RNA sequence: UGAAAUUUUAGUACCUGUGAAGAUGCAGGUUACCCGCGACAGGACGGAAAGACCCCAUGGAGCUUUACUGUAGUUUGAUAU
RNA sequence: GGUGUAGUGGUAGGAGAGCGUUCUAAGGGCGUUGAAGGUCGAUCGUGAGGACGGCUGGAGCGCUUAGAAGUGAGAAUGCCG
RNA sequence: GGUAGCGGAGAAAUUCCAAACGAACUUGGAGAUAGCUGGUUCUCUCCGAAAUAGCUUUAGGGCUAGCCUCGGAAUUGAGAA
RNA sequence: GUAUAGUUGAAGGAUUUGGAAAAUUCCGCUAAAGAGGGUGAAAGCCCCGUAGACGAAAUGCUGACAACACCUAGGAGGAUCCUGAGUACGGCGGAACACGAGAAAUUCCGUCGGAAUCCGCGGGGACCAUCCCGCAAGGCUAAAUACUCCCUAGUGACCGAUAGUGAACCAGUACCGUGAGGGAAAGGUGAAAAGCACCCCGGAAGGGGAGUGAAAUAGAUCCUGAAACCGUGUGCCUACAACAAGUCAAAGCUCGUUAAUGAGUGAUGGCGUGCCUUUUGUAGAAUGAACCGGCGAGUUACGAUUGCAUGCGAGGUUAAGUCGAAGAGACGGAGCCGCAGCGAAAGCGAGUCUGAAUAGGGCGAAUGAGUAUGUAGUCGUAGACCCGAAACCAUGUGAUCUA
């Protein structure tokens, strides 16, 4: 979402996770992943900047 | 679709690589024949070279002059006009402002083609002899401002 | 680097609006004592282009 | 003790022809066991040097002149000191 | 997709589809019970080429899909050994 | 010890200036320029010419036109024998 | 606050193949640390590290805010005074402005002439008038901009010993020329030197045993070890034969494969003038190669045009620039292209030009689709497919040879 550096700082684990905030979500951070977990408000900001 | 990928059909083309043996089609002397000079390295005449005969810009006249204070519009016709259903002031402003007269040049001028059917107002720096009358026609008013 | 168009075609030929080009005759501007008057009347107006010709001068008229 | 120039692969005969028009190698006939050693220099268009002659390059360079355009220098006039 | 009829010499050149080398990415794999490279074999495909086995060898390399090129050698009176 | 390359020196020959002088050697513009030579690396399939006219300070070069190839459009019946 | 030394920093054992495990098979543990390097082979848990946390006696640098230096006043009047001189400007001769004397404004230079003082002076591309905008002939001035000899820390669809710097190695060295100058070749034992004690041949070099070692056919020219080239042994053939050296047919002799219409050799018979390049024409006695191996030629940036594909479609589309991981990733609508043409132009407009013409004719319109990016073919500017001259211009080096 944003400043979450109690839950951000607890992704440096198996390369199951890769960790991208709600700006940054680019094509190829999305497409080579098979699940995505995302939160309530996470979805909100994407659908303020993809409207 | 995931990274292990399809082009769209006949998306991407491949290559022709030239001066590689005797049975791709180009190889000893690349597509260029035998001697001469369109054969050599970065030979070739200039542009609408003929030989030493005058070439055809030598050979007709110089003609006109330009005017320095040419001054052209940005004319919209008349259909153009016809979304606007009753009652706006068409202006140098929000008759632009959809995407229609993106750049006038040195004021707006209106013409005649090919029918309209509202009461409009316009404001524009030039009309027409037919374009007053086919406005006026259907009821509208013009000003030269 | 942009290409240069050419600044002799530019002060000879016009370019149309159906694609073509207009061209100025010639023997216009020196002697007519030996030219006929059929001649001189029809050597007034313009002419069009010839697709020979339209070939190796296209691209130098890129753009005017 | 110990090189060099050359060198497409070679088990490399003669005659009359044929052939970009004088062939060891093509055609048709004659002659001819296999391997060397000393001598001669007819041939292999033999070897060395991308013609010492000629023509072309819309090639260069050096020289001459009443060929063209200039210029160092020499001279003459106005003006300044 | 059985089956008819027709066609398939080729230089300069135009057009179309494939073989192979090195690197990048993602997926799936092999390897001290022997990878890359070398040698031999009487094998497969229409082509460039690809497998399998025997010996040598001692630490890395294939396969599939897409991408980017310092991407292929027999000749320069080529350059180096 | 002196004389230096647009130069020097010459009892005169285009003679000498570090085995080379119709203008020394070295570095730089410089990957100078060449209508001229020689070369240019894997494969298969389909089609496949020209050595002619005109003009060219042009004649072994170039330009357009003719002959080849690929993709479209349009009625057709315009192609042929 | 920072730069130049640093401190601390989590978690694994046994079995199988091994010379040696990080490899394999079971069962665990850690992570604000699963980036990297090293260890007898390939390690989150062996070592050096990394994330985090902490730290400076001495010298330098940068902020801050104190002190001290500096600097800076209003309103009205308009008699008189001041406001940059051999300067502005002109003739002549040259240069600089995209502008080559051109109709030539504006800026300098050489020479010779040479003004005005606010009722003034300059400029608005010869020149004049009107209007408008400006005060030369005195100085100073940060940032946004270009470069990297060197330092620190990093990255790469960059090279892997003929490559990459000329130079991975004691390289501007050896060597060449009086001099200015020119200029190379050459990396690899194994994990550990444990680099072969001792015996025998031989003057020694060198070798054969015996050992070290997983391996010595890894023994110092030391990983692997191709080709030309030089040797040893052998299955088949060859001393009446004219041979581009092959292929087609084929008796005998020997051999036994990725198993199949097998392999080697070849008495004898038919047919048959190599490979390139250049040419109307080659076997040519036109022109090139001694052999083997390596290196060794149509590319990239910026534009233009056309085919194919993709998203929008009477519309399409950003640029420089700010924040962002040298990134995707949004803002940014100046601008450019199409939607209307004709005329040299004033202008007119689905119409316009020439013309006296409402005539005729040219060029237009009557459904008539572009634009942004990718990719490919061709062209232009750049050395532009590479190799090759005779010569030209500008700095330097030479009279120890010879005149």
């Amino acid at each position: 979402e944003n400043g979450n550096d109690f839950a951000a700082l607890s992704a440096r684990n198996l390369p199951n996770v890769s960790v991208v905030t709600s700006d940054n979500v680019s094509v190829l951070d999305v497409v080579s992943a098979n699940k995505v977990l995302a939160t309530q408000t996470a979805l909100t900001q994407i659908e303020e900047v993809l409207a | 679709m995931k990274l292990h990928l399809k082009p769209a059909e006949g998306s991407r083309q491949v290559r022709n690589r030239v001066g590689r043996g005797t049975s791709s089609g180009n190889g000893k002397t690349a597509g260029r024949g035998q001697k001469g000079q369109k054969a050599r390295s970065g030979g070739g005449v200039r542009l609408g070279f003929e030989g030493g005969q005058t070439p055809l810009f030598r050979r007709l006249p110089k003609r006109g002059f330009t005017n320095i204070n040419r001054k052209d519009y940005a004319v919209v016709n008349l259909d153009t006009l016809n979304r606007f259903e009753d009652g706006t002031e068409v202006t140098p402003v929000v008759l632009k402002e959809a995407g229609i007269v993106k750049n006038e040049k040195a004021g707006i001028k209106v013409l005649a083609d090919g029918e309209l059917t509202k009461k409009l107002t316009v404001k524009a720096a030039k009309f027409s002899k037919s374009a007053q009358e086919a406005i006026e026609a259907a009821g509208g008013s013009i000003e030269v401002i | 680097p942009k290409q240069k168009t050419h600044r002799g075609l530019a002060k000879r030929v016009k370019r149309t609006g159906g694609g073509g080009l207009k061209r100025g005759r010639a023997f216009t501007s020196h002697r007519f004592h030996g030219k006929t008057k059929k001649q001189r009347r029809q050597l007034r107006k313009a002419s069009m282009v010839a697709k020979g010709d339209y070939k190796r001068i296209r691209q130098q008229l890129a753009r005017m």
